């Protein structure tokens, strides 16, 4: 009720020791949640979210509080943690109080050594929603140090830890891509490669999104040959999605300079390499359009 | 790592002294798992930024109190980055230059209360900081810093502009701290509580604790009536602590219309329910004014005489419990309650009107007419307690506390309806016999009644009996 | 001012997984797994243009050159094209 | 990505508006492409109306996003043949 | 720790390929065996198609796999039928 009268309303009428025992009343109902209440975590983010600026007494508490629940024997409260991160992450950065913010960054680059999946994925979560509300240039620990230290998460087999660590090297891939060598990038495509084969048709279509923000950033010429040899060397029930990356890479990096390429690899007789040339033509003429 | 204290002893029987990478550990012998540990906890330059956050907060401090230490100006020593590793030698880190002439003591150290103060005087001050990684044998930090300040103070090596001043030492490894040297008046609790709050809020010191943390893998799980009011009786001694009472002042009127403040007796109150005991620990006409942080300061004060009246009584003498209230300025008697742990302090379903505790006649007289901590002691029920069981006179207490929270001259009225109800000079309660104090109870909770029914609208024995016994024994009802 | 610290110089990382991100050993590695590229402590120890006069009411004719307007009125009249490269600006005097 | 069964509703558009779930989110409701998503959905009829409200217009999970039709089925103008909205028969 | 006693293992290793790398160099030198053992019999039946495929000639069949063709030897009746 709360939560639909702030998003009905507003507020703006909310007195200060009213905004106190606001922030009081919902620390409390956050430290005693028994059960999933994704709602409330919602209703959380949409009273914050409503306060804006006002909140900015209120945040060392906050963040306090969260970072001590991050310490739990359990992992649904590690969990909760970790989402309240990734829903608060908007509201601390419209203050522009980056030490907190950068703080908060550099105790979930410790955490990120964690065993559990949907912990894991929920920092990354977390992490992904910090990246996305700071920028690149004021980010503590930068990216140079970030993303070799996402490199072997990539390796992992579940599928929540997959897709938010898949979204944020896409993120990152598209908007700082600056700071990392073509070495690691490639190292980054070798890995999507067998993260091709996952099951949720969001993982691979995100992996796609990849490979074309990589082949944006350092060249369309080499990650086009990597796609080649997965392409005549999957044979499996895979590999349209490598016929979707190689279309993809080409659209966003000029056809002209992929179509010899992928004309000179249907002289292959591999009976399998000529269908995937065929099928990622006619994605890349969906792609292009006129 | 988790062995680490122990493991990596000083006094060893062979072994060349080296120190780690960008750290002050030192390690006697090549030992690799807790050297891979000990880097991997300390990369990326922590121990640099660690000593330079603590300068940063203690600057920022001294930014925010400038003005009342009578101190001109504030210099970060802007100095080279290897300041922090070096143990054979150091310099200074905070410069201040003050507006006149500080009076300087000798010195002593940071928990040294007793300082005659009149030893010299200078302008100028320096404040430097050392980090140590103690071990099992070595994790004492006073002797320690009074030793690096002797040895930095008396050789040449470690330069230093003035000859007055302080070296505060922290030990990461047992999160330990201390100081020791020279004060100027005012100093020594400001630097008290800005090392408590630095201890307790650095967020590169949580970098640290959380690495060791991670690097361990641990974590934390924890985030008659069953209150408090009848667990005094139940083989456990709860002694109820107030420092409510201890920012007190009186009421008096000039000539004009307005109004001064008279500088009355700080109170702190020690409430024993299995005994009837409550203890006054009472304070001068001097501290209860113009002293800094009158809500923490004196509160800080009220804890350390707190803490010196449970050194003083006994292991049996101390309670196993403390009945505490909510929370307002109990940070700092929970902090300096470290040599007295014996009385966990928490808050029950039942709380005590500690507010009516001044109400007697001669505690009120020894506390007001006073200027020295005298720290009286007084009994409750002196003799309502040899007519009842322990919970029975708690609760009667606790019922003429309420009545006297209530109404005065009801509770008075119940209690001292006549002239044959006056009590021994250290007794609180009136005279009474068993049927008289019974009565007299049964009048004061009929009173309570009414003033209940009277202030939330609704009547007097509409109540329940477990509830009437609630609201007379201070729980909730 | 002699401020020397006796290091211990073996610096235990894995180079494998230092620039790759994967060591065959796994969890057998004798050296920390670790990719920074943070500086040791004995590494940092050891650490009218043409004419050169001044210009009035300037405007850019469509050779996109920036002059006078009586200096680009005067080159207008007297030639056809720009002197900035020779491009074709047909004598164009406008702001 | 489609099946042989499966017809929809073949039944004249109304001013109801189509939704879809996030387990089959930007897929085209024809075509099941993902390239400029141009004309939205209309489904009809009672589709929308009473326990199907605001349900996907595919599978049948809870729907959270406006359903799209792609341009190349516009291309042909393929979205005025009606609700596309699964019916299970 | 017993340094010469661990699991062998090199650095700048790159680690055991996956099971579709394992798969493709299985079928590599399934193909590889049987091309061995086709020019060991020196049978001039094999054929192989400008889209990859296995053909025998004397019996005019495709096959998916090596071993499709390596049962394939009826072929005895299709080359005595082929043989006039
Ligand atoms: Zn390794
Ligand atoms: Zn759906
Ligand atoms: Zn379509
Ligand atoms: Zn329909
Ligand atoms: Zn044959």
């Amino acid at each position: 009720t709360i939560e639909k009268i702030m998003g009905n309303l507003g507020a703006a009428d909310i007195d200060h020791k009213l905004e106190e025992q606001l922030i009081d009343g919902i620390l409390y109902a956050f430290q005693e949640q028994t059960t999933e209440d994704s709602v409330m975590l919602n209703g959380f983010g949409t009273v914050v979210n409503a306060l804006g600026k006002r909140v900015k007494p209120y945040l060392p508490q906050i963040c306090g509080t969260v970072l001590w629940r991050l310490n739990n024997k359990s992992a649904k409260v590690r969990q909760q943690a970790a989402d309240l991160i990734s829903r608060t992450a908007v509201v601390m950065k419209t203050c522009q109080e980056e030490k907190l913010m950068g703080h908060l960054g550099v105790v979930l680059y410790e955490y990120l050594g964690e065993e559990y999946p949907e912990v894991l994925g929920s920092i990354l979560g977390a992490l992904k929603a910090i990246v996305n509300v700071i920028g690149m240039h004021k980010m503590t620990p930068p990216i140079k140090d970030l993303l070799p230290r996402l490199t072997p998460i990539l390796k992992n087999r579940h599928e929540k830890v997959q897709e938010n660590c898949i979204d944020l090297v896409g993120r990152i891939a598209d908007r700082g891509a600056e700071y990392v060598s073509a070495r690691e990038w490639m190292r980054i495509c070798f890995e999507l490669l067998e993260l091709l084969k996952a099951h949720k048709k969001a993982i691979r279509r995100a992996t796609v999104n990849t490979f074309g923000y990589i082949a944006k950033a350092i060249g369309p010429h080499d990650v086009l040959a990597t796609l080649l040899n997965n392409l005549k060397v999957q044979e499996r029930q895979n590999r349209v999605c490598t016929t979707v990356a190689i279309a993809i890479v080409a659209e966003t990096c000029s056809p002209f300079t992929v179509l010899p390429a992928l004309m000179n690899e249907y002289r292959v007789p591999e009976l399998n390499v000529q269908n995937g040339v065929l099928k990622s033509l006619s994605f890349l003429f969906e792609y292009i359009g006129e | 790592l988790w062995w680490s204290p122990t493991i990596n002893r000083a006094n060893v029987y062979v072994g060349f002294q080296v120190q780690l990478d960008l750290t002050g550990i030192f390690m006697h012998g090549k030992i690799p798992t807790l050297k891979i540990s000990l880097i991997q906890i300390f990369r990326a330059h922590l121990w640099q930024k660690i000593h330079e956050s603590i300068v940063m907060d203690l600057c920022q401090v001294f930014d925010q109190e400038l003005d009342a230490l009578e101190i001109e100006t504030v210099q970060k020593e802007t100095i080279h980055p290897r300041k922090s590793y070096k143990m054979n030698s150091s310099c200074a880190d905070i410069l201040l230059f003050a507006s006149y002439k500080w009076n300087v003591s000798r010195p002593s150290l940071l928990a040294d209360s007793k300082d005659v103060m009149d030893s010299t005087t200078t302008q100028k001050y320096w404040i430097d900081i050392q980090l140590r990684w103690g071990d099992y044998d070595s994790h004492d930090i006073e002797r320690y810093a009074r030793a690096k300040f002797l040895d930095y103070t008396t050789d040449n090596m470690s330069i230093y502009p003035s000859p007055t001043g302080v070296l505060i030492a922290i030990d990461l490894a047992y999160n330990l701290h201390s100081a020791y040297g020279n004060w100027f008046p005012g100093s020594k609790p400001l630097i008290q509580q800005a090392m408590a709050k630095i201890m307790k809020a650095n967020p590169a010191l949580y970098v640290l604790r959380e690495r060791i943390r991670k690097g361990l893998q641990l974590y934390s799980s924890e985030p008659l009536s069953s209150q408090n009011y009848g667990e005094l009786f139940s083989n456990q001694i709860i002694w109820f602590v107030d420092d409510t009472n201890v920012y007190r002042v009186t009421i008096h009127k000039t000539f004009e219309g307005n109004l001064t403040t008279k500088p009355i007796n700080g109170a702190i109150f020690i409430f024993n329910p299995r005994t009837g005991q409550l203890f006054l620990k009472i304070i001068h006409t001097s501290v209860w004014a113009g002293q800094k942080r009158l809500g923490q300061l004196a509160k800080w004060k009220t804890a350390e005489e707190v803490a010196a009246l449970i050194r003083s009584l006994p292991v049996e003498e101390q309670p196993k419990q403390i009945i505490v209230t909510r929370k307002g300025m109990l940070d700092p008697l929970e902090v300096h309650l470290l040599d007295f742990p014996n009385i966990v302090i928490k808050g029950s379903e039942l709380q005590l009107p500690f507010q009516a505790c001044l109400k007697v006649e001669k505690f009120g007289d020894l506390i007001l007419k006073a200027t020295e901590p005298q720290m009286v002691l007084f009994n409750l029920y002196d003799d309502w307690l040899k007519t009842i069981s322990s919970y029975t006179a708690f609760s009667r207490l606790i019922l003429i506390l309420r009545a006297l929270h209530v109404n005065n001259d009801r509770a008075k009225v119940i209690l001292k309806p006549d002239k044959t109800t006056i009590t021994e000079p250290h007794h609180i309660w009136p005279t009474l016999t068993d049927e008289e104090w019974i009565k007299v109870e049964v009048q004061l909770k009929d009173l309570i009644l009414a003033d209940y029914g009277k202030k939330n609208n609704v009547n007097v024995a509409s109540l329940t009996q477990s509830e009437i016994r609630d609201i007379i024994l201070g729980m909730e009802i | 001012l002699r401020a020397t610290v006796r290091w211990d110089y073996q610096p235990d990382i894995c180079k494998d997984y230092k620039e790759t991100g994967f060591c065959g050993f796994g969890d057998s590695c004798k050296f920390l797994h670790d990719r920074s590229d943070y500086k040791h402590g004995w590494q940092i120890e050891r650490e009218c243009f043409i004419c050169r006069q001044s210009f009035q009411n300037p405007v850019v004719t469509k050779c996109r050159h920036y002059f006078c307007e009586s200096c680009a009125l005067q080159h207008f009249r007297t030639t056809p094209r720009c002197y900035v490269c020779d491009q074709q600006t047909n004598g164009v005097f406008n702001p | 990505k489609h099946h042989p069964d499966l017809i929809f509703c073949r039944k004249q558009a109304g001013v109801a508006i189509g939704r879809l779930c996030e387990k089959c989110d930007g897929k085209c409701v024809i075509c099941d492409s993902y390239v400029r998503p141009c004309t939205l959905v209309r489904i009809c009829d009672e589709c929308n109306y009473g326990s199907y409200q605001g349900r996907c217009v595919i599978c049948g999970g809870p729907g959270v996003s406006d359903a799209y039709y792609c341009k190349e089925c516009t291309i042909q103008e393929k979205d005025r043949d009606g609700c596309p909205k699964i019916v299970n028969l | 720790m017993d340094f010469q006693h661990r699991p062998g293992g090199k650095t700048g290793s790159g680690g055991v390929a996956s099971s579709s790398e394992s798969n493709r160099d299985r079928r590599e030198r399934l193909r590889q065996l049987a091309l061995e053992t086709i020019d060991i019999n020196k049978d001039p039946y094999f054929m192989k198609n400008h889209l990859g495929s296995y053909e025998c000639k004397l019996c005019l069949t495709l096959h998916n796999n090596e071993g499709s063709y390596l049962a394939h030897t009826k072929h005895q009746t299709n080359l005595a039928r082929r043989a006039a």
